């Protein structure tokens, strides 16, 4: 079965809204979310619907852009690196679980190319 | 095999 999704709410976690986090939502998330290959990454992997009974036996730090979107919109993060790490965890999980050349891997690679381009232009913290 | 196969 599916585990509980990653936390998007935690009142005693300290939160910030920085210019870098604003960029991560307005530029980085927005660019990847609208892409034709975004759909497998817009919500947690559903191991039941996709018939992947081993997915969460293997992937112990799941992450997806639906979770990231919620974290950004609900000001879950303290800094940009936390969010950047979530994106990189999402990509790494996909490359670890799946085989090279699979459709899902080609989709992640295209999203990751855009992610890297946008992260290269991350503004200096103000 | 494949995720969607
Ligand atoms: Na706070």
């Amino acid at each position: 079965m599916n585990p509980p999704p990653p936390e998007t709410s935690n009142p005693n976690k300290p939160k910030r809204q920085t210019n870098q986090l604003q960029y991560l939502l307005r530029v980085v998330l927005k660019t990847l979310w609208k892409h034709q290959f975004a759909w497998p990454f817009q919500q947690p992997v559903d191991a039941v619907k996709l018939n992947l009974p081993d997915y969460y036996k293997i992937i112990k730090t799941p992450m997806d852009m639906g979770t990231i979107k919620k974290r950004l919109e609900n000001n879950y993060y303290w800094n940009a690196q936390e969010c950047i790490q979530d994106f990189n965890t999402m990509f790494t999980n996909c490359y670890i679980y799946n085989k090279p050349g699979d459709d899902i891997v080609l989709m992640a690679e295209a999203l990751e190319k855009l992610f890297l381009q946008k992260i290269n232009e991350l503004p200096t913290e103000e | 095999t494949g995720k969607f196969l």
